[PDB]
């Protein structure tokens, strides 16, 4: 399984990836900080963790919402862009392929937001291979597909956003952000299945295949639950392809995605994950957060594996979203209702 | 001169298995933020347990090298039994070290996760040490029945 | 014989494909050569009725240089992941990640381990260090130094790889220099004593192979 | 004579020890705790280590039986008849150890959530554990006639 | 005398034990995944593991029958017969176990949501054991002429 | 010599492996096709029974080649049977490999439309000519192997 | 003499049956996928399965002619032209079936949307079968020199 | 001698038929997709399959010319130039067919949008036959000196 | 004699034809892909395929010159210098074809964005295409020394 | 005598290393020229510096080919093959370093104009392995004897 | 006699490891030089430190090549393969470790001048493995000339 191959860059990349994950905050710090409500106590309590360097670099006498996104955005550049510059080979190619996979939808959100008068400085923090000072300003400001093809081709290696830009150049995906986000999520899952199929048999991957398979059905159920009561098109690409072909079908996800009261397919697919058939978005998001948190804590302790790099990459975005929601909830002088249940998973 | 290849290659698999088991067991002792209570409290048994696999192949290689001589019965040719005798302990020591490394990494990873399943990793990890003894016992029994 | 150039050509061809495996895509090791060698050996060994084996003749000396070369090659590869851990941390803390260089002394001692046995394993000759089958009999004493030096070189390479593998995770290992890093250093010492134990057991079980005449 | 066939006794516990090591290694992997504990799955999950180690326990007896019948010097007739029993127990022990490893990993992951699957998960490895004894019986039958060579 | 047919008896139970172990693992994965949703089909889905594990009895009986017909003189009329006769039953049992693994995993995964193909999967395994029985008949026919060598 | 037994068992081994791969490929598509509706499960069972019929040619060819075996093994009785068994084995393995993908594609496409059983049954049933030609070549190759010394 | 010339006659029918099986599978996959959306184009798309399966008659007739031209006695230099003609006919039938399957899949997929590329798709599949005829003619020319020795 | 010169005759038609089948499959894969966009370019797209299939005549002509030079008798030096000419024409035909497949697919996809780009794709396929013509000329010059006696 | 020197004579034209075919395919793919965007750059982008295709004349002339001195019977003296010169010319033509293919694909892909790299792209191909002249010049000196006997 | 493979291996390894260096410089040359159209003659220095390594294997193959006589023993067919294989491996390693050094020198010289002296300094200094292997091949070729 | 490839294997492996370490040090120096023009002199230590390993394989290849062609037998060509593989493995491992160590030291030194002393200390201390392998090749080459 694992520990039978020799990887020089995988040991330094796994140790450098585990070193930032070991110094990060835990569920006890989020549960303790979520109970307290004070702007001065949040800066002192958050200073002990790994975010105390970025939060301590710029701070004022009051809690601001701009410093919370700048702290996670500053920590994401050193946590993601710093490892790619010191690595090379198939590990840096797969790590750049994951950042290109998140940048396929993250760059698509800025490209769709470019028509709404949005720039590089008006976008939130997201996972990418580099910061928004080299590729994010020209890619976000560039609205033509010819400039995005040369901008994506200028980066090394080739990313999967060229096929999505070529399919989106002819208007083959959608005219809204819903169909482009669903087709970009399905193309990102197909690219993650392509890299996970390519660099699969280096080690013995057990939690990564179950986390990707459960994340595909959780992403399809989240995409169908997000378009519930929105009048989605059944003949449109909104059903992400999963590895299951006997439990979850595309007709059940397309029929359940429409506002027809067809959530019984989630109850039939239930009994194996944290999700279940209901009509509450907060309970489905809290069950999806606990279902996505399962198999994620095992990657933070196991070493010499390729699934721990993707599990730490998703755990950095989930911990950045939970820390941003926890800091944004206490920054406005309010108590969290949906973020409090999803504060520990 | 063909009989020395089994004694020289006897502990080569036990040393590589114990090295990969000690490296794989020691690699999982990084996390997760607690060093006083549980790391290392009972997780040091796989690293010290995996190092004993090389002593069986080393003692078996020293006993097999000291047992054979150039002035003894070596005109058979019967010197092929030393290769199976050394490789039998080397494969069992390598498989025991490889299973001991994954059992130590899984016990060290599952130890800090739950505070109630700590005895299961020690009880399941304690049974993996008996794998390498069969190749050393068969190597000593094969060396005792020869010249 | 024909196995003289085939042994050196196979030894250079294995390290060439093994060193080119981690490098850029220009060449790769043939995975079909093991199944073709096993099928060709079992096919000719099965039919007809005849004993199929090899015969070593005269050289017997490649384990002496291969022991120090395997120990230096194994010790030289562990410092890459060990030294890259501190640069991987960077400005994360001023803690023990810059004072944990005690594993680099054991990794440097792993290159001398095996090389000292290879230096002490020859004297008063460079072509043969014991009785060889070119001018006399009793070639088992000169023949065993190749397997003993190869086993000690492989054990020193494995302990040198295990030392760097222990140090690279044992740089700082929690988040900073507030928690002690001696827990990973204990496993690095426990994976570092296997080179001295395997060198003592291989040197004791190998015997004497010097002062040939 | 040729003196070929002594590797058959030592080759028996190789695939059995590798299959039992793969089964015991794959049995501990998987989800065993979710929030703070499990439903007594720690005392139930210890059976696959002994069940995978049973073929390795029989492989030492088969390799000891072949090592006792090996001898210091024998004819070429007993040497060719002696070899072959180790690969039969080794292949069945490796396949049964791999099936016990995958059945132990899937039964441990599915048995972690629901405790009712341990009855079928233990019966899967218990029904798959006979591959080592089935090859060990054929290895003992071939090893029983390898004595008294002429 | 010189002979090399000793590995043919041990080679027969290797492929049937490996295919039966892989079919037991693939059937136990879908049975463990389907047992978590509904505990009623867990007792019904356990029959394919014991039904798939019965394929090793033909290779074990062929190996015992080939080992029982072993003489004291080795020649060209005894050697190379147990390798092909046991290799045919081993390859047929490995192919039947390989088809029984995908048939049991697909039958358990398809029967997990809506169980309607359990008799079709059991009839697929019962119709897949005839491929191993046909190879076992040729292995017994070739194994029946492995004696009386001069 | 005396190595024609592996070539004689290779005809049943190749047809058994091709029939097992065809039955696995038929049951893989039948397992996904049975999840959509339990009204065409009996129609999708034709590919496993059609793929399993190829083993009888290698079994009868192996029994007919084994019946003509002599008491003394030599170079003339251990070379033609390997190619004769390997021809029917490779033909049955290729026919089972095509019958597996044809039964998987026809079983997968037969779920949405039940009218494709004629074309899928004809295209899946039209693969037996390779195994029949391989068994016919194995019979002619086995007929010239008599009088082995 | 070896008398091992049957591998050249078996390799031609093995390569032609493998290429015809792969072309029939690859044409039947796209023919089934295009036939699932509409059954009117099944008779038009059914030509590539017979065109890919018709290549086996060249290797079967070449193996029948090579088996008929063998005789009761063989030599060491007899099994060369049958091996070269069998390997050439096997590689030509495998390449013709491999191109016929990819041409049949794209022909059925492109013909499923618009029914106008059947003239070019029938011309490409009808024109790609010349390699099996050229390799069968070279196998007949090499087989003509095998009826004089011995 | 052994008279093993049939491998040089079959090696040219094997690589030539494989490269011609790969080029015909590469042109037929893009021809069906490019034919849906424009019905007038259906007859114009058939030139790349016929141009790619013209390279198969070199290995058939070299194998047909080298097939008559074998006969019944041979020597130790006759049979070496035919392997180099056959592999030389086969490698150039396989590389020219493999480049002609992607050049025909890219020429059909680029020619589907604008009709002026078909001259470049036809020019690349017309210019890629120089390696097959040089390899066929070297195989003809090597095959001409192979027949000196018998 | 041995008569095995034809592999070096065929390896030079095979390696040069493979490198010129891969360079023509890689240049024709980027030229066909870049020809759809700008029609004015079609004449500029076509220089790498025709410039890369001229590398086969060195291996063809060396194979014709080495093939002109070889008839039916020959000695083993030419079959080592001819194999060495053809082996060097084959690797030089393959490396020059791969570098001309990568430079032609990079120049053809970079020429679409900014049309100012035609001088550097033509100079890079003109400077990378001179690698085969050293192998052809060494092959002429080896061919001059390979005609002293026979 | 089989020393022709060592003589062809030097020019084969030098031609493969020079082709890999020209491909590595031509790969980054289009990306460096695509960014700013101001340097068209300042990016061919890595391919020109990598092209000088083929003259060592060509001159070594010509000098080793010029010593081939009608009658020669097998005593030099391994010493010549070792020097030719060492010169070919040194030229392939110098071309492999010059391939990444040309793309890194062009990519570093594209953004900042001060990196051209560093990339030209590393690319000019990357031929020490090919010169060291060529000197050992020249000494091994000069140490040949026992012909006949 | 087959010890001719042993003298070229040391310069081949040392030239390959020095070529890869010089390529990675040139790529890291070229990537680190774009962010600031002051770290150009500090980033040049890994290429100069990695390129110094070729002199040991060149001198060992010249010393092993000096004893070839004058005094050679069936037992005198064995030490050159062990010395060449010994210096070649240590040079190839030290070059690949010095390349990633120089790239990580340049990346850590690009932020602040703190990791440059550690990377220069590890790069200065990494030459002991090459010197220990070179001393075994010099001791093995000096003890030759035993069997005529």
């Amino acid at each position: 399984m694992e520990g039978v191959y020799f990887n020089i860059d995988n040991g330094f990349i796994e140790g450098v990836v585990r070193g930032y994950r070991n110094g990060l905050l835990s569920n006890n710090q989020y549960i303790n900080l979520t109970q307290c409500d004070t702007l001065e106590d949040l800066k002192l309590q958050l200073s002990s963790t790994d975010y105390g360097n970025f939060l301590s670099s710029v701070s004022s006498e009051s809690l601001t919402t701009s410093l919370i996104q700048e702290y996670a955005s500053s920590k994401l550049y050193h946590e993601f862009n710093y490892i790619r510059d010191q690595s090379s080979g198939s590990t840096r190619k797969f790590m750049d392929y994951i950042t290109y996979g998140y940048m396929i939808d993250n760059v698509a959100l800025m490209i769709t937001g470019t028509i709404h008068d949005r720039d590089k400085g008006e976008i939130l923090q997201r996972c990418h291979p580099l910061g928004w000072f080299d590729t994010l300003p020209t890619l976000s400001v560039a609205t033509d597909l010819e400039s995005l093809y040369e901008t994506v081709l200028v980066d090394t290696p080739l990313a999967p956003y060229f096929k999505n830009c070529f399919d989106t150049a002819e208007e083959l995906d959608d005219m809204n952000i819903e169909i482009i986000r669903n087709k970009l999520y399905k193309a990102y899952l197909e690219d993650f299945y392509n890299f996970v199929t390519e660099e699969i048999p280096e080690p013995a991957k057990e939690c990564m295949q179950t986390l990707l398979g459960f994340e595909a059905d959780r992403r399809s159920i989240n995409i169908a639950l997000n378009s519930l009561q929105s009048s989605d098109i059944d003949p449109d690409l909104k059903s992400d392809l999963l590895p299951n072909i006997g439990k979850l079908y595309p007709l059940a996800t397309f029929h359940l995605a429409q506002a027809q009261d067809f959530e019984g397919v989630r109850a039939a697919l239930a009994n194996v994950y944290e999700y279940r058939g209901f009509l509450e978005t907060g309970n489905l998001e809290d069950h999806f957060y606990q279902l996505e948190m399962e198999l994620c804590r095992d990657a933070f302790t196991q070493q010499f594996a390729i699934s721990t790099v993707w599990a730490w990459m998703k755990s950095k975005e989930q911990e950045v979203r939970n820390i941003t929601w926890i800091a944004e909830c206490i920054a406005q002088n309010q108590r969290e209702r949906i973020n409090n249940y999803i504060s520990v998973y | 001169f063909f009989g020395f290849a089994g004694c020289a290659a006897a502990m080569v698999l036990s040393c590589l298995g114990a090295a990969i088991g000690t490296a794989k067991s020691g690699i999982g002792i990084a996390g997760i933020g607690t060093f006083k209570p549980e790391l290392i409290m009972k997780s040091l048994i796989p690293v010290v347990m995996s190092g004993i696999l090389a002593i069986y192949g080393l003692v078996v290689a020293v006993l097999i090298a000291g047992n054979l001589s150039p002035t003894e019965d070596y005109t058979l040719f019967n010197g092929f039994m030393h290769l199976s005798c050394g490789l039998c302990v080397g494969f069992a020591c390598l498989s025991s070290g490889y299973a001991i490394g994954m059992v130590g990494d899984v016990g060290v990873r599952k130890y800090m996760h739950q505070p109630r399943l700590f005895v299961g990793i020690v009880l399941i990890l304690i049974f993996s040490e008996v794998l390498g003894l069969y190749g050393m016992i068969v190597a000593l029994i094969l060396n005792t029945r020869g010249s | 014989m024909n196995k003289e150039s085939k042994d050196d050509d196979m030894s250079l061809g294995k390290f060439s494909f093994s060193h080119f495996l981690y490098y850029l895509v220009l060449i790769v090791v043939i995975v079909y050569g093991l199944y073709k060698l096993f099928t060709g050996h079992g096919s000719d060994i099965n039919f007809g009725k005849f004993l199929l084996r090899t015969s070593p003749y005269m050289w017997a000396n490649l384990g002496i240089a291969l022991c120090v070369g395997l120990s230096v090659v194994g010790a030289a590869w562990g410092i890459f992941i060990t030294g890259s851990s501190m640069i991987g941390a960077g400005v994360r803390a001023p803690r023990i990640t810059t004072k944990n260089l005690i594993s680099i002394i054991f990794c440097e001692v792993v290159a001398i381990y095996g090389l000292i046995i290879a230096i002490v394993f020859s004297s008063k000759l460079t072509v043969a260090t014991a009785e060889n089958m070119y001018s006399k009999s009793n070639l088992y004493t000169g023949y065993s130094l190749f397997w003993a030096g190869i086993t000690v070189g492989a054990s020193n390479l494995i302990c040198g790889i295990a030392v760097g593998i222990t140090g690279a995770t044992a740089a700082i290992s929690d988040a900073a220099d507030s928690a002690l890093f001696v827990k990973i250093l204990v496993i690095e010492i426990f994976g570092s004593i296997l080179g001295l134990l395997g060198l003592i057991v291989g040197l004791l079980m190998a015997g004497k192979a010097s002062e040939f005449q | 004579a040729p003196f070929f066939g002594a590797i058959g006794c030592a080759s028996a516990i190789i695939f059995t020890s590798l299959g039992a090591a793969y089964g015991t290694a794959k049995s501990g992997v998987g989800i065993c705790a979710t929030c703070v504990l499990r439903p007594d799955l720690l005392f139930k999950n210890i059976v696959p280590v002994i069940m995978a180690g049973i073929i390795a326990i029989y492989g030492l007896v088969v390799s000891v039986l072949v090592c006792y019948s090996l001898g210091q010097k024998q004819a070429l007739y007993t040497g060719f008849i002696q070899l072959g029993a180790g690969l039969s127990v080794g292949l069945s022990g490796l396949a049964a150890g791999f099936a016990i490893g995958i059945v132990g990993d899937a039964g441990v992951r599915g048995s972690s959530q629901q405790p009712r699957l341990f009855v079928g998960m233990i019966l899967i490895l218990i029904f798959a554990e006979v591959l080592g004894l089935y090859g060990l019986i054929v290895a003992l039958l071939l090893n029983s006639r390898a004595t008294q060579d002429v």
